[PDB]
RNA sequence: UAGCUAGUAGGUGGGGUAACGGCUCACCUAGGCGACGAUCCCUAGCUGGUCUGAGAGGAUGACCAGCCACACUGGAACUGAGACACGGUCCAGACUCCUACGGGAGGCAGCAGUGGGGAAUAUUGCACAAUGGGCGCAAGCCUGAUGCAGCCAUGCCGCGUG
RNA sequence: CCCGCAGAAGAAGCACCGGCUAACUCCGUGCCAGCAGCCGCGGUAAUACGGAGGGUGCAAGCGUUAAUCGGAAUUACUGGGCGUAAAGCGCACGCAGGCGGUUUGUUAAGUCAGAUGUGAAAUCCCCGGGCUCAACCUGGGAACUGCAUCUGAUACUGGCAAGCUUGAGUCUCGUAGAGGGGGGUAGAAUUCCAGGUGUAGCGGUGAAAUGCGUAGAGAUCUGGAGGAAUACCGGUGGCGAAGGCGGCCCCCUGGACGAAGACUGACGCUCAGGUGCGAAAGCGUGGGGAGCAAACAGGAUUAGAUACCCUGGUAGUCCACGCCG
RNA sequence: CUUACCACUUUGUGAUUCAUGACUGGGGUGAAGUCGUAACAAGGUAACCGUAGGGGAACCUGCGGUUGGAUCA
């Protein structure tokens, strides 16, 4: 047989031809996959074998058979490719920005928008505020509050000082948690403070130049938290454009949208100049953030921008 | 520069036949006059004949029995880059003994036939279809 | 191009490259294997090929392939292997000898068993 | 791999060899070889031939025949018509063997055969009946040359299994 | 080797069957297990995987591997190529070398002819002979395509001598040319400085912003300073070996072409090594620096802009001498 | 007993070669991963050549060159 009889395991990461399986047991082994499987991300739960651990005192190369069907997945529209997916069976997305790197609201909105289109529960932190002065903590902590005023949880951590980390462990605890983010944020450093890997064993950290930093961790695997849980280290990322979402749907993403739908006098109101247009007004007078209703306002035009492939993405 | 002017004579009888002209002109020699009767016996060209004194030209009076040309296929053999010289009994046949090869024997300049008929080996000047 | 040319310098035929040069010229060889793996095929082909890395006599380590369903190969087995190609097997020219001194025949063969080693079924 | 060479290349004289010769020596000359590849490096016994090819060529040198070189490694000579000698001598070295530790013995790349290496290659056979060879007047003796036998489907050819 | 006895009695396997390539169907399987010399097969009827039946080939052998030649004209002497498929050095000069116009004489080196000697036997081939045939052994012949020597032949190539002028070169007279090196000079234009007038914007983009301007910008006039390049002519134009060369003038200098005539008399072509020239960028030292502009600074766009765009701007761009090649 | 030649050997060294090798540089192949999409149409700022600088990456920019670039009375 050269093979172990099948039983199910996680898939802690995946890279091209064979992945990394983890048996109930707990002992991870590089595996192969089946050309039948055509999808297979980290957090997937599969069937498979290992084969008879005798060769070069090491143990041989898995087979991965099938994978289970998934119960949540965070998935990007990729152009040229459609829509993929990066980790499986998630329950809990933290969106990581850094002020360093590039502050963006843009990419933020992106990611809530899309989190709320897959139901999953979102989170804010912002890493390395030990580069902002008191000052400007004061000045990046008035428009964090932007989204904890529509009870959005936001966290500053300063991953080299390990400072104000300890709420995002307990938030972290007993959950899946993946971390996504743009490169350089300190996805990757922000693990090694909180799981407190052996020294031996640390994620690549690449510090950034200029405009933007680099792609160190090209990648996405599972760890396992120490109190409780998982968390997922995720590959960087540039763009997480929206155009596979129809764009009612990115209405629906802005949460403190339902607040005002059917108050327009127009009932298909495109709420950008259409007389009548409540949010219009509830922005106007300072109820909604005038950013997000902007950020709203110019994803929604650049869907019109990215609609140009004939790709399908359904 | 002109390194070789037997190959120029054969040249020009071929590109005179392609041409279909009626008359050749070289600067005439020793040795092109002998292959000119050599052609001109074997019915090859209809004439030649050597004007000048001090820069005397041969010309040749090329043939065509069906308004084609008679000599269909003429190459030198013997170049000044490689020397071919044949011994009697393995003299040349062209087109199975239906051409003819000129080869300069001790004897002068004559056919394949006549050469190995004489039982005379030399160098293979060209052969003539 | 020009006689005078090839009389400087002769004209080099060109000598062919053995596709195994493991076998030094032998029509088979021994070897003990280090390593029993199994490995993918091209892109046209998708398999759990059985192969081995084999250290051999005259010092050489080469990757050998194993004919037939199933093997009894482990570390340490001293294996005989012959000359070949695996078109879809990159970096593999090399197969093992079913049926030779460590390696037994492809159990059950019926037909074509001389090429794995399988004798005469008592009939 | 571009320079190499000082007994180097010549000459005279002496010595030496069976024989010519820097073969050797004294002196003299300053040459000699090299791009038509010297020197250096790697590889390699050569040929008749063998395989292939229409031929030119290509690959190659297993068997048989001719030549060469070698006989554990290095060196030297003796004896002799012929040797610097496979089963002769001396020395040195390595290894193996005997030892009374004082010293001694040996050389299968002859025929069998053993271990080892290898994918792989055979009997520790019979006879000098024949052909050769050595010695002998001869008879005859010797001959793992040779003639035969043994083993192997290794090849070619033939036959059967109706 | 011959005779006798018994009894079909003691004696058949291996590979292949998708095409190449002779030979096809069922079942199992289901991109798995597996096959495969090359193309290739396998995801639900697989003639390609495994088993079975049937068939094809060979046979005491059959297959696999290794190795050589062939096919392969795929090292092309026989018998290949180089514009775009691999392949013309970036260009030139030039030693060795290869090749060499035409006539006469001589020589006989090459070349050819004849003769002789030799090219061991075996092996290869042909006609025979002997093993019951064959393999095998064997007689005779042919062949061994080679080498050497001697005697001749003199057409061709080579050598020698004497020529000849058609190749090559010289001279006389002129033509055209951004050919080259050096030195002057001119006129526009950009920028800067100083001053005159004078107001509030200028500048830039698709739109903007950065930037400059009330100390007066921008605009306009006058004067000055400096650097770089030479509208129009201008061309499908010319010159140069190539790279390249563009205002005008002077000095030095190379080549090309034309007409006629004289002169020399093969003095020629090509060229491995070698030598030289050789866009731009770049390097060293020292000047110079108007404009332009890698790097860099800034403003926009953008997820970002690390780019394109905008405002600036260093090296460099220019000169001298070297280097790079 | 001496002298000459001289094999072996010993140093001081030089050259060269083999085996191994700490520690590394790039490469190749697979490829159903990741980040963007560099080129192919004017590939959405024409590509490419030489050179210099810059940058996670394909690449960007300057200088000169080519058409093996579309459109353009
Ligand atoms: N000053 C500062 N630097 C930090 C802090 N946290 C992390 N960094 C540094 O920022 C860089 C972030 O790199 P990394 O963690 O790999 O980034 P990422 O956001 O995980 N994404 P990617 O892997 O694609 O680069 C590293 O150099 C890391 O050490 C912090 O709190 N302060
Ligand atoms: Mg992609
Ligand atoms: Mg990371
Ligand atoms: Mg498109
Ligand atoms: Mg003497
Ligand atoms: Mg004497
Ligand atoms: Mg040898
Ligand atoms: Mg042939
Ligand atoms: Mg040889
Ligand atoms: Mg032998
Ligand atoms: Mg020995
Ligand atoms: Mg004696
Ligand atoms: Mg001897
Ligand atoms: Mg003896
Ligand atoms: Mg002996
Ligand atoms: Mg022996
Ligand atoms: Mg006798
Ligand atoms: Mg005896
Ligand atoms: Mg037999
Ligand atoms: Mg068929
Ligand atoms: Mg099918
Ligand atoms: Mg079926
Ligand atoms: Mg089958
Ligand atoms: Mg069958
Ligand atoms: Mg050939
Ligand atoms: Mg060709
Ligand atoms: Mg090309
Ligand atoms: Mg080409
Ligand atoms: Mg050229
Ligand atoms: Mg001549
Ligand atoms: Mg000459
Ligand atoms: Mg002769
Ligand atoms: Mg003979
Ligand atoms: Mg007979
Ligand atoms: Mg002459
Ligand atoms: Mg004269
Ligand atoms: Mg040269
Ligand atoms: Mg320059
Ligand atoms: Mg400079
Ligand atoms: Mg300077
Ligand atoms: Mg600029
Ligand atoms: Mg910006
Ligand atoms: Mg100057
Ligand atoms: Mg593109
Ligand atoms: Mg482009
Ligand atoms: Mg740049
Ligand atoms: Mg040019
Ligand atoms: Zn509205």
């Amino acid at each position: 047989n050269l093979f172990g009889e099948p039983d199910e395991g996680i898939v802690i990461s995946r890279f091209g031809m064979h992945a990394d399986v983890e048996s109930a047991d707990g002992d991870v082994h590089r595996c192969n996959i089946r050309r039948t499987i055509r999808s297979l991300v980290t957090g997937d739960r599969v069937v498979w074998r290992p084969g008879k651990p005798a060769a070069e005192g090491v143990n041989v190369k898995g087979i991965v058979e099938a994978v289970h069907e998934r119960t949540s997945v965070l998935t990007r529209p990729d152009f040229y490719d459609g829509v993929k997916p990066i980790a499986a069976n998630i329950d809990q997305i933290v969106i990581v920005s850094a002020i360093l790197p590039e502050l963006s609201l843009n990419i933020i909105d992106r990611y809530l928008v899309a989190c709320e289109t897959l139901q999953i529960e979102p989170i804010i932190v912002l890493n390395k505020i030990d580069l902002l002065d008191d000052e400007g903590m004061a000045f990046v902590n008035e428009q964090m509050d932007i989204y904890r005023n529509i009870g959005y949880r936001v966290l500053m951590v300063s991953s080299h000082t390990q400072d104000g980390l300890k709420p995002l462990e307990e938030a972290l605890t007993g959950r899946i948690s993946i971390f996504a983010g743009q490169s350089g944020v300190g996805k990757s450093s922000l693990l090694n403070a909180l799981l407190g890997l052996q020294k031996e064993i640390l994620t690549n950290d690449i510090s950034d130049n200029s405009g933007l930093g680099q792609h160190t961790t090209t990648a996405a695997r599972l760890y396992h938290f120490p109190h409780g849980g998982d968390v997922i280290d995720s590959p960087g990322v540039r763009e997480f454009g929206l155009w596979h979402l129809e764009p009612e749907q990115i209405t629906q993403g802005f949460v403190e949208f339902h607040d005002y739908l059917g108050l327009c006098k127009y009932r298909d109101c495109k709420h950008d100049t259409d007389p009548g247009c409540a949010i219009r007004e509830a922005v106007e007078e300072g109820k909604i953030a005038e950013t997000r209703f902007e950020n709203y306002h110019r994803i929604l035009e650049s869907m019109a921008q990215v609609k140009t492939r004939k790709n399908f993405s359904d | 520069s002109m390194q070789d002017p037997i190959a120029d004579m054969l040249t020009r009888i071929r590109n005179g036949q392609a041409a279909n002209k009626a008359a050749v002109t070289m600067p005439s020699s020793k040795l092109k006059v002998a292959i000119a009767n050599v052609l001109k016996e074997e019915g090859f060209i209809e004439d030649f004949k050597v004007e000048g004194d001090t820069k005397p030209e041969l010309e040749l009076t090329l043939k065509y029995f069906q308004g084609k040309a008679v000599v269909e296929s003429i190459q030198r053999v013997s170049r000044p880059g490689l020397r071919i010289y044949k011994r009697k009994d393995e003299l040349p046949k062209v087109m199975a003994g239906l051409g003819i090869a000129v080869v300069s024997t001790s004897k002068g300049v004559m056919t394949d036939r006549a050469a190995r008929q004489a039982g005379l080996g030399g160098e293979i000047i060209c052969y003539v279809a | 191009a020009t006689v005078n040319q090839l009389v400087r310098k002769p004209r080099a035929r060109k000598v062919a490259k053995s596709n195994v040069p493991a076998l030094e010229a032998c029509p088979q060889k021994r070897g003990v294997c280090t390593r029993v793996y199994t490995t993918t095929p091209k892109k046209p082909n998708s398999a759990l090929r059985k192969v081995c890395r084999v250290r051999l006599t005259n010092g050489f380590e080469v990757t050998s392939y194993i004919g037939g369903e199933g093997h009894n190969l482990q570390e340490h087995s001293v294996i005989l292997i012959r000359g070949g190609r695996v078109k879809d097997l990159p970096g593999v020219r090399y197969h093992t000898v079913r049926g030779a001194l460590d390696c037994s025949g492809v159990k059950d063969r019926k037909q074509a068993r001389s090429k794995y080693g399988v004798k005469r079924p008592k009939a």
